[PDB]
């Protein structure tokens, strides 16, 4: 089952990296960011410059190859709509163990026949698209999230929205507890990653002490993991779950940016997701600022901070 | 993306759903001819707005009505010279009206039973789901309150495509019986494939219908498009009505911008859906009201920021401006650029709240700290509401 994939989210120092777009605008200047990072990006694929040599790596027609000749683990995809379905159908095909597609804008027609596919097999574990990417920080950051403001702890960040994704590793990283990972699984509403996933990879990492839950209106995924963590996070040594929802205030019937965050029907609202979490023991901050101090504070009382 | 009634049901006849036999006209005349051309028992006169309760308008010609039914064409054409040139005005348009500039001469039928039929792309269930139920007439959701054992769905294979055992299956729980249900099952076989042709996210209709003469016929449908599939369904978005949008809204449309309208006073520049949703929220919890949600999307071209930024500007509601960027692939020098060029052609008589973070965000503060601009410069998000909601207090 394509769950038995999910252990490929959790990258580290020895994931090489390939990058698909490699020569475009975006592929190049954040495949600089992940070398000056310290990740390890190998190469990259740019169909018609296979040969060529680009940020003192090699280009190569077709993941295959790519894959081949430099051993690469994971693939990123920079590549513009109207392909990049067929971007992420290649990295499967090629059985790329991590694919992360940042691209925003494909056709959700074609995410249904990308998500037919990569049900139908567990080598290839997909992030996104309309995603951030993934990273573990000093490690390995696959995608386009500033490095500088992450640190390497102990919360673990899921989030459908790349800039609130952010703002939580940004704010664990000011109060102290820092990052073990951190996946952002973007906005579009047929996707690779859904939060259970991470939860599930969270719950079972022995470094991941805590996790924050971004979510926002739009689908049921946060009512999913509320009832997932009701199940398998409850009991004497849970683990502190934060949350934030974004929406509460957001017009009904209108798409807000991510085509996923519609309230349509009466469904989809933030506070039916926040009640759900609730429900399960998470503690919600209501205000986005606050995901830091309201997940220290957890630690704090559960003297989970050795002082 | 919004398309006409007549734009629509055209769009749906010519890939074979049968819809009611219609003409388009501009003129009371032509209202009148096409009446007399349908050659029809009773005609349907219906006036082409997209916003809803067209049936309860009224005109400010006096006319009380937008939907007409008569078995005289003289009296389609007498009812469309006070409909064409003059507006409309529902129960879900502004006070103001839309104007009517074409109106719909279609056949009347008699509908014997209705229900409800729609295609959409389902996430729970990650590809096309039909959804019928029975109950035709009414919104969806109610039957899903009051009689969920109604709703009827079949999960239909993206590359299989439908089958006709699925067709034939939902044909009969909406109550389609002997050759009805043949004729329902091919039309539900015709929808799902326009559906896909189409980018639709949702083919809607209701009523779903069955006339006395043995007739499946589509009476009223709602088709939403997905807007990703726009770069490949040029032809349908071409036909996009934007007359009853609102203006802003459009203004940032021509910049590929997503700017939604609210009723507050602060307006946001955001980059992220969540995070301006976000900024949305917390200007609320912090005792402000936001003007406007706005998301700058992925890679910013200076020109659009620019743009973007005067769209804030030039809303008379607007008496504080907050700029909360979080900067990963936005880079945030391109968003200090645009902001400083706009300014300096606009004069700037409301306070300036400015949050930067992330990408490139040295540089960019070197720009707004050498733009000679009166920014208020906020250290986090709370505070760049707190300040936000403190200047126009
Ligand atoms: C957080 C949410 N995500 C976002 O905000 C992302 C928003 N941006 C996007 O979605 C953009 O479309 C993308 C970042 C994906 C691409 O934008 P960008 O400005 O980098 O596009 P470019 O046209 O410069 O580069 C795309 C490259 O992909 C290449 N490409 C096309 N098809 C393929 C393919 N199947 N495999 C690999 N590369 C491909 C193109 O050749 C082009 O490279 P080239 O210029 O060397 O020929
Ligand atoms: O990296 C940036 O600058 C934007 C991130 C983003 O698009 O986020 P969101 O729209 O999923 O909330
Ligand atoms: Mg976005």
């Amino acid at each position: 089952s394509y769950t038995a994939s999910r252990q490929h989210l959790y990258v580290d120092k020895n994931t090489k990296i390939i990058c698909q777009g490699f020569t475009g605008k975006q592929g190049t200047f954040h495949s600089q960011q992940a070398l000056e990072y310290g990740t390890k990006l190998v190469g990259g694929t740019t169909p018609g410059k296979g040969g060529q040599t680009h940020l003192g790596l090699p280009v190569f027609n077709t993941v295959k190859e790519a894959k081949e000749q430099t051993g690469a683990t994971a693939s990123v995809i920079y590549v513009p709509p109207p392909f990049a379905a067929a971007a992420i159908n290649e990295a499967i095909e090629a059985e790329i163990p991590l694919v992360v597609c940042i691209t925003q804008g494909i056709p959700q027609q074609d995410m249904v026949r990308v998500k037919h596919k990569l049900l139908r097999q567990e080598k290839t574990r997909l992030i996104g698209p309309n995603c951030p990417g993934v990273i573990n920080p000093g490690e390995c950051k696959i995608g386009i999230m500033p490095g500088h403001i992450h640190k390497k702890g102990r919360i673990g960040i899921v989030s459908r929205s790349g800039t609130l994704t952010y703002e939580a590793v940004h704010q664990t990283t000011q109060v102290g507890l820092g990052q073990s990972l951190c996946v952002g699984i973007g906005g579009d509403p047929f996707n690779g990653t859904d939060f259970i996933d991470c939860l599930e990879i969270f719950l079972n990492d022995s470094a991941t002490e805590g996790i924050i839950l971004i979510g926002e209106i739009g689908g049921n995924a946060e009512e999913n993991a509320a009832e997932f963590l009701k199940q398998h996070n409850s009991g004497p040594n849970s683990k502190p779950v934060v949350s934030f929802i974004a929406g509460l205030t957001a017009p009904p019937g209108r798409r807000m940016g991510h085509a996923g965050a519609i309230i349509a029907g009466g469904k989809g609202g933030a506070k039916e997701k926040i009640s759900a979490l609730q429900s399960a023991g998470v503690v919600v901050s209501m205000s986005p600022a606050q995901l830091g101090t309201t997940i220290y504070k957890e630690f704090e009382k559960r003297k989970m901070l050795e002082h | 993306m919004n398309l006409q009634e007549y734009q629509s049901k055209k769009l749906m006849s010519d890939n074979g759903v049968r819809v009611q036999r219609f003409f388009v006209a501009d003129t009371a005349n032509e209202a009148l001819e096409a009446a007399k051309r349908l050659n029809a028992k009773e005609i349907v006169l219906k006036a082409q707005i997209l916003a809803g309760g067209r049936g309860k308008g009224v005109f400010n010609s006096g006319l009380k009505g937008g939907v007409h039914l008569t078995k005289d064409p003289n009296v389609v054409g007498q009812l469309a010279k006070q409909m064409i040139g003059y507006n409309l005005a529902t129960k879900q348009t502004p006070k103001e009206g839309v104007k009517v500039n074409k109106v719909m001469v279609a056949e009347a039928l008699d509908i014997s039973r209705e229900t409800y039929l729609a295609i959409l792309m389902d996430r729970s269930c990650n590809g096309p789901v039909l959804v019928g139920s029975p109950q035709g007439g009414v919104d969806i959701e109610e039957v899903a309150a009051s009689n969920p054992e109604l709703i009827f769905k079949e999960q239909i294979d993206i590359f299989e495509g439908i089958k006709d055992s699925q067709a034939q299956r939902m044909a009969e729980n909406l109550g389609f019986v002997g050759p009805l249900k043949s004729q329902a099952a091919d039309q539900i076989t015709k929808l799902y494939n326009l559906f896909l042709k189409i980018d639709a996210t949702q083919v809607e209709v209701n009523p779903f219908g069955e006339t006395p003469e043995g007739q499946v016929v589509c009476f009223d449908a709602k088709i939403n498009f997905d807007d990703n599939a726009e770069f490949r369904q040029k032809d349908i978005f071409a036909m996009d009505d934007k007359s009853e949008n609102e203006p802003i809204e459009n203004e940032a449309a021509k910049y590929d911008l997503k700017y939604i309208g609210l009723d507050g006073n602060i307006a946001c520049f955001v980059n992220g859906a969540g995070l301006a949703m976000a900024t949305c929220d917390i200007i609320f919890l912090n005792g402000g009201k936001p003007a406007n949600f706005l998301d700058l999307g992925g890679g910013v071209k200076e020109a659009q920021v620019y743009q973007a930024f005067k769209l804030l500007t030039a809303d008379p509601k607007v008496e504080a401006i907050l700029v909360n960027i979080f900067g990963g692939i936005v880079n945030c020098a391109i968003i200090a650029n645009g902001i400083t060029k706009a300014c300096r052609e606009l004069e700037l008589k409301v306070p300036l709240v400015v949050r930067l973070e992330g990408t490139n965000v040295q540089e960019a503060q070197k720009i707004l700290n050498n733009s000679g601009l009166p920014i208020t410069s906020a250290i986090d998000l709370e505070d760049a509401a707190k300040k936000a909601v403190a200047s126009v207090a």
